């Protein structure tokens, strides 16, 4: 049914605006704001500790948003409480990756990070820059699609609500709303990019979203073996719950 | 998760 695709498109595109930090206006006004020489070598003084409790804290105020993205999707909330903590589980840090293409500027490679515009550098201190590089990478290479919001609504929504997560009680529900979803973006993406590959190019980025946020976990395991004080007593307790 | 299930119970 053409007409429950639609209600299910509205309702995601909806929850979509009204859970993100920052609009699309408030970005496009604040893409032009860099950090400067002197505020890009204050974050490389930081130490590796200080600046891991910045990120986290920054990825958990995000993560909080993609909950509240999630409890605004009907048929997300539909399904059992358990598949809904699993999907949020395995996938916030996942729509985290994919909403942070919205902060982006490929023109310098620079990503919204404390208020600014800065590039890779600014996460020196973290010594991940294989992580850093990939992050980046991926956002860069979703950028290039020029993505509007409703499909980066959609395409979120799809990445969070995905049937083939381990543990998943009811994968069928699952799929059948993912399939729905999809269905949803394959129009959505007509009423923009003409010809494509689009649908296909997003699908095709699933397991690197996922590749990106394992890399993510690795660091943290050991940064944890150097730093468990600091987890487990400065970190996020969602951050912590979620990751630890 | 505790803190997962109280923020979806909100
Ligand atoms: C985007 C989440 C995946 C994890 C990325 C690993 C670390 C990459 C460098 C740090 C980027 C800034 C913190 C992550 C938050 C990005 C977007 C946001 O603030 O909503």
């Amino acid at each position: 049914t053409m007409s429950e695709i639609d209600r299910i498109a509205q309702n995601i595109i909806k929850s979509h605006l009204e859970t993100c930090q920052y609009t699309m206006e408030e970005l496009h006004q604040l893409a032009w704001q860099t950090h400067t020489y002197e505020e890009i070598k204050a974050y490389q003084s930081k130490s590796r500790e200080a600046l891991w409790q910045q990120c986290a804290i920054q990825i958990t105020h995000a993560i909080q948003y993609v909950v509240e993205f999630a409890k605004r999707i009907t048929g997300f909330m539909e399904l059992c409480q358990n598949d809904q903590i699993l999907l949020l589980k395995s996938g916030c840090l996942e729509v985290v990756l994919v909403r942070m293409c919205r902060a982006f500027n490929p023109l310098n490679n620079t990503v919204l990070f404390e208020g600014k515009y800065g590039g890779m550098q600014m996460f020196k201190a973290l010594g991940s820059d294989d992580l850093v590089n990939e992050a980046f990478d991926f956002a860069k290479n979703l950028c290039s699609l020029q993505l509007t919001e409703e499909e980066i609504a959609l395409f979120s929504s799809a990445v969070l609500i995905s049937p083939d997560r381990a543990w998943l009680l009811e994968p069928r529900k699952v799929q059948k709303l993912q399939e729905k979803i999809y269905f949803a973006l394959q129009h959505v993406i007509q009423k923009n990019h003409l010809d494509d590959e689009t649908l296909a190019k997003l699908i095709a980025k699933i397991p690197t979203i996922t590749a990106v946020c394992n890399l993510h976990g690795e660091k943290l395991q050991v940064f944890k073996q150097s730093h468990p004080d600091i987890v487990n007593t400065l970190f996020p307790p969602l951050y912590k719950e979620l990751f630890n | 998760h505790k803190i997962l299930h109280r923020l979806l119970q909100e």
